[PDB]
RNA sequence: CCGAUAACGAACGAGACUCUGGCAUGCUAACUAGUUACGCGACCCCCGAGCGGUCGGCGUCCCCCAACUUCUUAGAGGGACAAGUGGCGUUCAGCCACCCGAGAUUGAGCAAUAACAGGUCUGUGAUGCCCUUAGAUGUCCGGGGCUGCACGCGCGCUACACUGACUGGCUCAGCGUGUGCCUACCCUACGCCGGCAGGCGCGGGUAACCCGUUGAACCCCAUUCGUGAUGGGGAUCGGGGAUUGCAAUUAUUCCCCAUGAACGAGGAAUUCCCAGUAAGUGCGGGUCAUAAGCUUGCGUUGAUUAAGUCCCUGCCCUUUGUACACACCGCC
């Protein structure tokens, strides 16, 4: 077993992290695990304001950047056992993963 | 019915000249429970114009650096002045600003770039929408130096002066700018 | 028709509140009321006499309206802004013996209780006290 | 309340040695005294126990003397000892507040005192720049020019 | 006679004030985060608060029991928030439980009376550039 | 001399205590986000670890 | 316009000229009061507000930056 | 004011104007339906402002011969 | 939890990463055809793929060469080890990648060919690789003492809006 | 852009583009967001209501032991195009007004050719040349200085008060951050002591889970003050108490009590700005062992005026004159 496991996926671009939250729960839904809806957490924007000159001469311009990052939760419970079961992940590079139980 | 500030009922008020019953709005199609109303006036022009004009008096009294944004304190300082006018003459104080404005409103002026005569060096006449603006203007600013340094409130100050220009007795600085503005174009024509 | 403290103007009411509270004086009222200032960002001792009933009074008055609200919670709510002189002004926190004291007093009235968690709320004879005060003060705004 | 002025309303009062606007109220007219501002007259008449929503030429004799004493004494009045300005003297170390010209000749020997141990403190008070280490390059003119 | 599951649930906006208004069959009364509608701090705006009320009268709003909640913004935008909210949960009750001839026969009343009272305002505010204090003002330039 | 005076002065905080993690510059250093990177490094890098530019 | 030095309590003098003309015009505040009677304006609010206990003066607005009275009606 | 309509989507509504007379409306909407199938547009705001223009042009084909 | 640090100071610390391991590898590998890198993480173990053009020269005898550099990264940021694999991808359309042309000419100056016949070949074969256009500045002392600039266009080249991040090729 | 047309065909820039704000009771999804309903409760009315009212009290993803997404979040999509109507127009390119509409001009980012002896070698293990290199211009350690004051100037903050100050009560945000490779230094709930600054224990949070429902200020409601350099202003200055640090004097910062100085709206001059804008008002981040009168963002309150012109200061295009070409700060 009795398993019900969460996983979290996040990274910095939707595309990838739409795909990934779309191909697991359609393996989910042909490997009959019944999928508690994916939850979109608020995006992080991680701001940076920094002066673009390195001199400090000139008309005070300030270049802005931003780092969007965005995070998904999906639960995965099953009657029967959850890990045995779903082994691969299917990652590609980008987006990072990570599983826990309802105990953590 | 509208009954602003839960009484002084708008329908009984008159425009005494045509030249300014389209650009003042106390009319029943523009009388508010409230002179309150984020209207977006200034979106377009000509927008103001059916703006009411109690809502105008409250925008244009809240000016010098201390007073932007205190609306509140402007609607409670026009209500108060509203209550004065009232007890002091008895008749409307709708009609009372309505016939300030009128006679606070200077039916010319002068303007020009050049050599000046004495002031500007062509006389004008100006539009009722600009009448409206610079009486409105002219009473405001007549009540704040009327309450800047002295004991007497800014509500008996701004009442005192819609008193004197609805009237005309030359003790409103509202009246007392227009007679000058008038004075200098006569002698620019 | 019952009357609550939500239907009725909270400031009369925190004065019947007060005024109450003093008439039936049983209050742990600390030794320090007549030099103390309400707050770092004050710079007077409050007008009035007895303050310290008004204060409590609208902590309990808080205390209704949300629970669980400790001494620095009530601070928070009790700061203002402390004008700084000529620097600009900033927001400031109320005295922390202060909300301590009115608290503590509370329950020397045993009109609060410490929560399971922290922070202090209102037990069911005080919240009584409440609502019979906003059923009278209603009464008195009425007729 | 609200009566006539009364009969011994001195205008003007004799305190110590300075003199206050009876004019005004109590709270505020005390703190003409060099040493007394807003919160110790307030705090003494409090302790006093005198209605402070009367002016201070309409006090009498007892109240204002009463006054006096609680301003002159204020230790065994229950006057908390963080509220006082001379607090752990720098001659006898004894708290004490002070109230009248003895302020100013306490500042004075306290400044000689400086001045007389050579003190950094003490010799910008006799140069007449400023002792708190702000700067002087761009404000403070109008003392000097 | 006791016909139940008649409610709707309409929120207002002004400058990030939202306010849910949940409209409900019943005895006619409104309240504000379990205030009456009489009573909020402001009380300046209280006619702004009873505009629709003494607009539309107490006749339509007495078969109602109405319920809004605010969780944004300052005071003014908190009222017209719920003024906003209260005008359209009466409107889409009337859309759903009543015919839409009642709809239109309050709906043009509270539209030349105030378009703001149906329609949220757009503007919100404007983000603050690297050149001023503000969005749009500068910081003072010296040329000597 | 030797190690009792070598490096006895302590930079256990204060501008002297951080340095660019690229450089080892000490100045304008960005420590939000546990950068610890020179101002002018960040425009630098900015493009690699990932912060563009959106508005 | 040097100094106004107004008085801060009341005399023979000013008392019976606040007692018998005050409520007897249109307006009055503590502001006008203490304009037509060379008073300090504390004084004015009260005796404004003790003529308000005696029940000659009719209040009409109550705020607390601008208080106005009235006389009583007559007929 | 500053509705000037460019090359980008003037040249590109005459061309397709030019290949699918028969199928092109005076709808609006029609026009901007009919597009994303006879042509790619990368915009949204490209393809309706496209499909605008093919409205105008093609009530000014109607009312009379235009270059196209 | 405690011994992991939050996802905003992961994230970064991933740029960091990958923006450390990037100059290392072009300080490196800077005569052997370096075009990019690219890191696939995994909590498992994870995979450094260098894209450059000679793979049979970043690969020493017998894979010496990379051995070395994955000993390097292993060591410098402390990996645990066998969790790390380094393999070399040689790049498609060399001539489209700006960061090999530019090193590329950067080569054939320190040799000491003249830099117009050098930047009208650079253009030559990247036009002749196939793209919509291709631009190529050269500044600094050139000819005497007096510096100055050059710059040899052709073909396409957008400079403004979102388009010129995903179509135009800087190094 | 339409059009003419010794030009035809193109390319960059502009536009297009990306982000952002505004509408989606349409779709997907939510125990790290909630709503509705129901059940335990706690209180008022109990005259009698009782499907009466309040609850940010407890529960119904504790797994069978309610549903749903309006509110919050974030994805895919839609939506606005001068599309419709009237007028003007060579009846073209387009412009004006109006209806319906959330919106009929939301703000930014990116941004051409050619240049400047514009700024940085004090950002770099970017760097040529020159200088120094053991009594060092390397490096380390101690102390001082970068603050130093007859004076002038720039960006600002506080004010000159009653449209206010004080005292108390009531009542509303959104950005965004938070425990570290080196690297020690995080945000803090609650309880207790102290008047305050602070201190002492218990926890929570690597975070839509905790701070936090961010109980912010202004504002609102009552009190006192009363036209005075006054309860406006808080500079200067004395004494005392804590905090950071290895160290606080030339006062780091904070707290308390005294002193209330100029300042009563500012000459000649001059800056910025067109709608959620200016301005009032606070709150985050950067700097930070200690800390913001700075800066970068955020929210709250919210206007006056204008929908024009080339008059001043400038910019673009065409014609024109030139003895200028380092280009009128020219030349002579
Ligand atoms: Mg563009
Ligand atoms: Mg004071």
């Amino acid at each position: 077993a009795i398993h019900r496991i969460r996983i979290t996926l996040t990274s910095r671009n939707v595309k990838s992290l739409e795909k990934v939250c779309a191909d697991l729960i359609r393996g989910a839904k042909e490997k009959n695990l019944k999928v508690k809806g994916p939850v979109r957490m608020p995006t992080k924007t991680l701001r940076i304001t920094t002066r673009k000159t390195p001199c400090g001469e000139g008309s005070k311009t300030w270049d802005r950047f931003q780092m969007r990052i965005h995070k998904r939760l999906i639960d995965l419970h099953s009657p029967s056992e959850i890990v045995k079961q779903i082994t691969s992940i299917s990652i590609e590079p980008g987006v990072e993963v990570e599983v826990t139980i309802a105990d953590a | 019915d509208i009954k602003l500030f839960g009484k002084w009922s708008t329908d009984d008020v008159q425009i005494n000249d045509i030249s300014l019953q389209d650009y003042i709005a106390v009319k029943e199609k523009y009388a508010k429970y409230l002179p309150h109303s984020a209207g977006r006036y200034a979106a377009k022009r000509f927008r103001k114009a059916q703006c009411p004009i109690v809502e105008r008096l409250t925008n244009s009294m809240m000016m010098h650096g201390r007073n932007n944004g205190k609306k509140l304190m402007t609607v409670r300082i026009v209500k108060h002045a509203f209550e004065i006018i009232h007890l002091l003459t008895g008749e409307n104080p709708l009609q009372v600003l309505v016939n300030a404005i009128i006679n606070s409103g200077p039916r010319e002026d002068s303007t020009r770039i050049g050599r000046a005569g004495t002031v500007r060096r062509q006389a004008v006449d100006v539009s009722p929408l600009r009448r409206v603006n610079q009486a409105i203007w002219l009473l405001c600013t007549g009540a704040r130096e009327a309450a800047f340094r002295n004991i007497k409130t800014i509500a008996e100050c701004l009442a005192d002066e819609l008193i004197n220009a609805a009237k005309g007795s030359s003790n409103s600085y509202a009246i007392k700018k227009k007679d000058e503005l008038e004075r200098v174009a006569k002698s620019n024509r | 028709p019952g009357v609550t403290v939500k239907d009725v103007n909270q400031q009369e009411f925190v004065r019947a509140l007060a005024a109450f509270l003093k008439k039936s004086g049983k209050l742990k009222v600390p030794e320090w009321v007549d030099t103390v200032k309400l707050a770092k960002h004050k710079e007077l001792a409050p007008y009035d006499e007895n303050w310290f009933y008004t204060r409590a009074a609208s902590t309990a008055r808080h205390l209704y309206l949300r629970g669980g609200a400790g001494v620095g919670s009530m601070t928070k709510i009790y700061g203002g802004r402390q004008r700084n002189g000529v620097m600009p002004s900033h927001f400031s926190r109320g005295s922390k013996s202060v909300a301590r004291r009115v608290l503590q007093a509370l329950e020397g009235l045993k009109m609060v209780e410490k929560d399971q968690d922290g922070g202090r709320k209102l037990t069911p004879q005080g919240q009584r006290d409440l609502d019979r005060i906003a059923g009278q003060v209603a009464a008195a705004n009425k007729k | 309340m609200s009566l006539v002025i009364p009969e011994k309303f001195q205008h003007i009062l004799r305190v110590l040695n300075t003199n206050i606007d009876g004019r005004r109220k109590i709270a505020f007219a005390i703190t003409a005294i060099k040493g007394v501002g807003r919160r110790y007259a307030h705090v003494v008449l409090r302790k006093a126990d005198i209605d402070l929503t009367k002016r201070a030429g309409e006090l009498t004799e007892d109240e204002v003397e009463r006054v006096i004493t609680i301003m002159q004494n204020p230790r065994q009045y229950k006057i908390p000892d963080w509220f006082l300005n001379r607090q752990k003297d720098v001659k006898d170390g004894k708290y004490s507040q002070v109230l009248a010209n003895g302020l100013d000749n306490k500042l004075r020997e306290d400044l000689e005192r400086l001045k007389k141990i050579r003190a950094h403190r003490g010799l910008r008070h006799f140069w007449g720049l400023r002792v708190r280490g702000q700067h002087t390059k761009t404000t403070g003119r109008r003392g000097r020019t | 006679s006791k016909g139940p599951l008649q409610s709707v649930q309409v929120f207002g906006r002004k400058k990030t004030a939202t306010a849910v208004a949940h409209c409900k069959r019943g005895n006619g009364l409104i309240k504000v985060n379990g205030r009456p509608l009489e009573m909020i701090e402001p009380r300046t705006l209280q006619y702004k608060l009873l505009e629709p009320v003494l607009l539309l009268g107490k006749e339509r709003f007495a078969g109602v029991d109405i319920r809004v909640r605010v969780k944004g913004g300052g005071h003014v935008a908190q009222i017209y928030a719920i003024r906003q909210s209260i005008s359209k949960a009466l409107v889409a009750y009337y859309q759903k439980y009543v015919d839409e001839a009642s709809k239109k026969e309050i709906k043009d009343i509270l539209i030349q009376y105030d378009r703001t009272l149906l329609v949220a305002d757009p503007r919100r505010c404007e983000s603050k550039k690297f050149g001023g204090p503000g969005a749009r003002a500068r910081y003072q330039k010296s040329y000597r | 001399g030797h190690q009792q005076l070598y490096w006895s002065h302590p930079r256990k905080f204060g501008q002297g205590s951080r340095s660019c993690r690229v450089c080892s510059n000490r100045h304008g250093l960005i420590r939000k986000y546990g950068l610890n990177m020179c101002r002018q490094c960040f425009r630098q890098y900015a493009k690699d670890i990932g912060f563009i530019k959106l508005d | 316009r040097d100094k106004l030095n107004n008085l801060v309590l009341f005399d023979k003098a000013t008392y019976d000229k606040l007692c018998k003309e005050v409520p007897n015009y249109k307006l009055i505040t503590p502001a006008v009061v203490s304009e037509r009677l060379k008073i300090r304006g504390s004084l004015a609010r009260a005796a404004l507000q003790e003529l308000l206990s005696k029940g000659l003066i009719k209040l009409v607005s109550k705020h607390r930056a601008q208080v106005i009275y009235t006389r009583n009606t007559k007929g | 004011m500053g509705r000037v309509r460019t090359k980008t989507v003037k040249k590109a509504a005459r061309v397709i104007i030019e290949k699918y007379y028969t199928r092109l409306g005076n709808d609006f909407h029609t026009n901007k339906r009919v597009c994303e199938e006879i042509a790619i547009i990368p915009s949204k705001k490209l393809r309706n402002k496209i499909a605008g223009y093919v409205t105008h042009l093609m009530k000014r084909i109607q009312r009379g011969p235009v270059r196209g | 939890m405690a011994v992991q640090i939050s996802k905003k100071r992961k994230f970064v610390a991933d740029g960091i990463f990958k923006a450390e391991l990037n100059e290392f590898l072009t300080r490196e590998l800077a005569e052997d055809g370096y075009s990019g890198v690219e890191v696939r993480v995994t909590p498992t173990r994870t995979e450094i793929i260098i894209l450059a053009t000679r793979t049979q020269n970043v690969l020493g005898e017998k894979g010496r060469r990379i051995r070395e550099l994955t000993a390097v990264v292993q060591k410098r940021f402390g990996f645990p080890e066998g969790s790390v694999e380094l393999y070399a991808e040689k790049v498609a359309t060399r001539g489209l990648c700006a960061i090999a042309q530019a090193e590329s000419l950067r080569y054939k100056l320190l040799g000491g060919l003249a830099v117009r016949r050098a930047c009208y070949g650079v253009l030559r074969f990247i036009m002749e690789s196939g793209a919509k256009g291709c631009e190529v500045v050269v500044s600094g002392k050139l000819r005497g003492q007096r510096a100055k600039s050059m710059k040899f266009v052709d073909g396409l080249m957008i400079h403004s809006g979102d388009p010129v991040n995903y179509y135009v090729d800087t190094a």
